[PDB]
DNA sequence: ATCGAGAATCCCGGTGCCGAGGCCGCTCAATTGGTCGTAGACAGCTCTAGCACCGCTTAAACGCACGTACGCGCTGTCCCCCGCGTTTTAACCGCCAAGGGGATTACTCCCTAGTCTCCAGGCTCGAGCTCAATTGGTCGTAGACAGCTCTAGCACCGCTTAAACGCACGTACGCGCTGTCCCCCGCGTTTTAACCGCCAAGGGGATTACTCCCTAGTCTCCAGGCACGTGTCAGATATATACATCCGAT
DNA sequence: ATCGGATGTATATATCTGACACGTGCCTGGAGACTAGGGAGTAATCCCCTTGGCGGTTAAAACGCGGGGGACAGCGCGTACGTGCGTTTAAGCGGTGCTAGAGCTGTCTACGACCAATTGAGCTCGAGCCTGGAGACTAGGGAGTAATCCCCTTGGCGGTTAAAACGCGGGGGACAGCGCGTACGTGCGTTTAAGCGGTGCTAGAGCTGTCTACGACCAATTGAGCGGCCTCGGCACCGGGATTCTCGAT
């Protein structure tokens, strides 16, 4: 895994808190969430890179991400 | 009828029969087809509402597929639900990218 | 808490995606994208948890959430 | 051949009393109802399986609605369904 | 009289986004459909509404694909779509 | 060679609905290939369903199921 | 008064007893042994004849023939087991076609 | 030349008063009775030999019947034999 | 008129399982019995009922063997009995 | 004399056994099988005949042979 | 539930000695049923002999005799 | 790492177990089976050790032979995997 | 002894006693136990000969059940005679079906 | 006092394989075998005598019984052995 | 870039009618209530565990000056290449004509049950015998009575050898498709077994003189069986040696 | 398919020891002459009919001979099911240390069954009756086979809105080319945290009881849906305006 464990955990607890109070988490639930987020970002960065090369660039920009996400739906 | 007891327009009995014969589960609660019929009725009413609105904006009293496409695509949440759905004879929304105009 | 996904972490993820150079404005955008994704997945996961009358989100709930999108 | 056409037409008169609907549009509405039926019933079945429950009740339907519908659509549908089930129980 | 390059294209854009009529000729598409189906199993027949359905699906797919190609073209600060735009659109869709 | 019935002007109309003003000459043949691939994939699934039902007539429902199972659900048939 | 009559039997207790003495089975035979054996033989004969009579009546014949014996024996699981390696002369076989052969 | 024909016929008259039997069927019944006789007597003989016993009794016959007859046939045969020995005694 | 392959076969199966008459001709079987016997003992004679006994036994054996052969053929998802079926049936019977 | 067990007789025997279709090779094969059976039974039968110092094989001898080969026959006692 | 003592690896070993190379998962339960029937049939006969001798201990000879009368004669325990 | 292809170890095991003679079912669980089944016929029975060993010899010989016949049935159907229908054919033709 | 008079190793007197006490017939001829001893001796000699041969093939000096099973099953006529016989601790003959080999 | 064939089997073994021994299990199998064949031959001879309304089992019934029970070439040798033995004994 | 004129393209308004929509109606069939239970489905309670909450640590992660070479956006020219008018050309649509199935209907043929007539096949009436019942004395075989001494069962304990539970994952079963084969249905042919009759004696089947084969009881003399001291091939501990077998590489 | 190397296996081999033949002491039931006892199979002898051999006839069936279809041996691809591996756990096992039910044998005794007349009785074979299933026929129903059907297929050419295509030509896009600036290392300080511990505790996964709700029939049914018909909203066409680009200018 490529994101540091503890900040991701804290983010998960913070984000989860605005939906239901007093939640706890299994450890394997957080590793599952980490696998899912990192897989998504790697794939999204793959799509951004294809969009960048399409525009004859090598530098990724926000507009590449928004195009990739728009075409993904 | 059960629909009248539940205050609904969609046919609870019919929905119940389709749930029974769709091989969805071994047992079916009494409230499930009522709830399902109510939800289907609600979504039908919303799409028909927006499509009617579009129809009156175009000064047409009859709903045609075009109004369904306009209604669905101009509403973010309906567009999300039918993001991978084709409305036959719906066409598309008029939209030209600003950089292409003279 | 979104700021805990640090600049070097996003850099490591970009390297794994094969990206060699990254604009300074990418970082905030990635954070936003991450927040949206996480929000959506957890919303489904917690919905499943509530159905099970549990207070603990389990690994199967998250995996199931991933499957349905 | 059964369909939801007449119920859709009555709903149309509730929401637009002097408005009609073409045959193609009614066919699209019927397709719509069948799609949402399959999505909600199938997902509810999956929830019940997930929870080792053999019966689909209004709770699985409600949770499926919350997963499938966005924001205000999910809340409004849940409110209408809840009112309907409580009125039915009485 | 002569319209400048692009004016008639835009006029055509306004015309075809306004309407809903099918854009491929019915009969040549029908021959295509029967040929492809025949190359899987011989002597099949088709109901008319099956061909109409297939045509709606193909045209909807192509219009959406051309939408994505246009987004890819504008992204590259171009106005002319080229095969690499199609390749990128379909790669990002996952086709 | 029935793929040639998807004519150059027809592809132009299709591109127009997508908002395209100018089209390189090579798009049409590329488009043709792409369209053919899509159709094969849809028709293949449809015919598979037809074969499971032991029928000789591909029905609208067969096609609808094929589109649904490829993630391209179609409304109205 | 015969011993078979005292035992309530139709099969010949005396004959079975003599046949036991002369069959070189043992040096001595108890008095109850041929009664028991005759009773068992009579029971089995009666059971088979019962079924064969039923089969005969289904076939509207008043005389039992070997065909009815074959039907009686092979359609009864325990009699068929007892006579698993027995050929009933002029019996034929049971009508039976494996499902895969039917159209 | 001995046979069981008259006894088979008496049993038939007990169970089906108005039913007859063909010559071949009666011959098959005689073969059957002789067969079961041989089976039961032989098994009883082996039981007696195995146990170093010189006498075949109703008990040897009964055990042989349990060995040879399946299930309900065995139970009913034992019942008929026991009833017959008690009536004889 | 012509019956399809199998219809008449089934009719014959029902016919011959309904009846009980011997199915091999008397005189050739007798000739076979005398031929085989001659290679074991000279000057043998035969009672008529001995030959009839042999016919009942052989035909019962063959019908049963053909039953088992059919079960073995069906096991292999066929409906036609073949020599390998006979040899398998006889091997499992222990012959 | 083995050819006297004719083709239609073997077909009829198979019909009683429930067989619907018969490979052409069954007949010769069946004949071989038949021959073996007869030999075995008769070998025992003739021995019985020889034991009795008789010159006529009787039906009883055959029945005894069948019994001793595990193929007990009823009706010829 | 002692029939479960006839384990999956035991059935594999028996099949290997029988020359079997590949074994469907359903064979084992099927085999167990078959085995139980066999034992029942044998033990039934054995117990009859035990009961006939007015003994309370099933002997090796009872089993050998049961097998013989069931056409599965066993050498070596006389 | 090394891995033998499917079947090589099966064949090796076949050779191994056809070479040897030791009983292949565990002694004590089989013994429990015998005592349970017998107890369901007559309560409080005892068994001589050699009686149980006799039962073990008989059962293993019967099953090994039955598995031989099942294998022959499999080969007849151009398969190499024995299936329940193979057992049922073998036992039907044997007359059990 | 009668065995010596007949040139046999198996006990003619004992076989005679077993015939007398086996309840086979009321009388037994004088030649019968000699013949029986001779037949038993011949078959014993054949099995022991072949089993010894098998034992030597395995470089063993003592016959164990494996050699008897090999001897019996590898001889067509002995295998036929003992077709329905179980040899305790015999195992089976090595034999792998050709279709199962790689 | 339990009688058996062990010593006679062993004498035959020394005749056929002078330097070969035999295990106890194998001797038990030989004894079981001899008893089995004894039972088979005696039973067939008894039945033979009965079938022919004879009260005496002679070497003739034994020989024919042997011919029924033993296969082929084994039968010819066994008949030969029996005949030589009976003629030497007489 | 923002006037001004001018034409094209489209929009609007007004109308024609027709057909797609609205609407009734007969029905008919999918729908709803009365009654039974079987639970599945939820409520209460409990031991556990893993999950939240908290202190060092050192160290790797991160965060922050620096500067810099690596793009990237922004213009410039070229040329390049694809769209628009005009025109011609035409398959496609119009729009029609005829042949054309999937199908059970509506006919057709042979199979399989009902209906008198005539016997071979058992169904009854009388005739002289081999099989069956009695008790008696007379043996024996079997069944209680009583040991008694063993081995079959009951509990403790390493421990390891095997059994159980995942874990890739790759051959196996299988399954639809397909070409040729090869065998079942139908019919003329040409046998050749079934039906029938003839004569006979060879051998089955009794009948008896008989003599010689094997049982039965007793005894003298015994090999074969029960114990029983002991080197040994057999069983188990290390070995090297190919012997196979699995993964590059012809 | 093989030529080889790398490991995991039995093989051919060397060593140590150990219950097992195993050869031995000896002890007793079993055995085999023996002489008859008598009772059974042997061997003429003699008669009666059963199975042949054969003459002889006929019409049922076998036997070729085609036709065709439908079956079987392949085959290529799907998917998936059991396997070989490894690790961890569970119970089988060798070793006790017992212990009391029951197999085994010995007394003895008292039932029990069998030739032996012996007294007699059903059984079985003639002999002569009928009469019930073959049979010989009939009739209706089993099925197969075309085969018209209204509705959907296949083919088809005239006129005409659509497709080429060509020339033009005028705007993209692509590369050159650059200048700035900004992320990327690059190095130093920090600071936050994995991990190692440790604590208490909530909830959760499970277990048990039980009961409220839904399935699940039947009979009763009225609302939906085809069928049909009535109808006016708007698809399409004629006449006139908004807008809408488009060129020149400066």
């Amino acid at each position: 895994l490529l994101i540091r464990k503890l900040p991701f955990q804290r983010l998960v607890r913070e984000i989860a808190q605005d939906f239901k109070t007093d939640l706890r988490f299994q450890s394997s639930a957080v590793m599952a969430l980490q696998e899912a987020c990192e897989a998504y970002l790697v794939g999204l960065f793959e799509d951004t890179n294809l969009c960048a090369i399409h525009a004859k660039r090598v530098t990724i920009m926000p507009k590449d991400i928004q195009l990739a996400r728009r075409i993904r739906g | 009828t059960r629909s009248s007891r539940a205050g609904l327009q969609f046919p609870v009995g019919r929905v119940h029969r389709l749930l029974r014969k769709g091989n969805y589960s071994e047992r079916v609660g009494a409230g499930a087809p009522v709830y399902l019929a109510a939800v289907l009725e609600y979504l039908t009413a919303e799409i028909l509402e927006l499509a009617g609105n579009a129809a009156r904006d175009n000064k047409k009293t009859r709903i045609i597929p075009r109004h369904l496409q306009l209604a669905i695509r101009n509403d973010e949440e309906l567009n999300k639900l039918l993001g991978r759905v084709t409305i036959a004879q719906g066409g598309v929304l008029p939209n030209i990218q600003a950089v292409l105009l003279p | 808490n979104i700021q805990g996904i640090t600049k070097p972490a996003i850099r490591r993820l970009a390297r794994r995606g094969g990206v060699k150079r990254i604009s300074g404005l990418i970082y905030e955008e990635t954070r936003g994208v991450l927040k949206v994704f996480l929000e959506n997945v957890i919303r489904d996961a917690v919905t499943y948890t509530e159905h099970a009358k549990r207070k603990t989100v389990t690994a199967m709930d998250v995996v199931y959430a991933l499957k349905r999108q | 051949k059964e369909s939801y056409s007449i119920y859709v037409y009555k709903v149309l008169k509730q929401v637009h009393p002097d408005t009609g609907i073409s045959s193609k549009a009614m066919g699209i509405m019927n397709s719509f109802v069948n799609d949402i039926f399959e999505r909600i019933a199938g997902e509810a079945s999956r929830l019940a399986h997930y929870n080792k429950r053999s019966t689909i009740t209004s709770r699985e339907i409600q949770t499926a609605v919350r997963l499938l519908l966005p924001g205000e659509l999910a809340k409004h549908a849940v409110s209408e369904g809840t009112k309907a089930v409580t009125k039915y129980t009485s | 009289h002569r319209y400048r390059p692009g004016t008639v294209a835009l006029r055509e854009i306004r015309r075809y986004q306004k309407s809903t009529e099918l854009l491929i000729r019915k009969l040549p598409f029908q021959r295509l459909v029967r040929e492809i189906a025949q190359d899987f199993k011989t002597d099949l027949r088709f109901q008319s509404s099956a061909v109409m359905a297939l045509q709606e699906a193909c045209e909807a797919y192509l219009v959406g694909l051309f939408e994505d190609t246009n987004l890819c073209a504008i992204h590259a600060k171009r106005v002319t779509i080229m095969p690499k735009d199609i390749q990128l659109a379909r790669r990002i869709r996952g086709e």
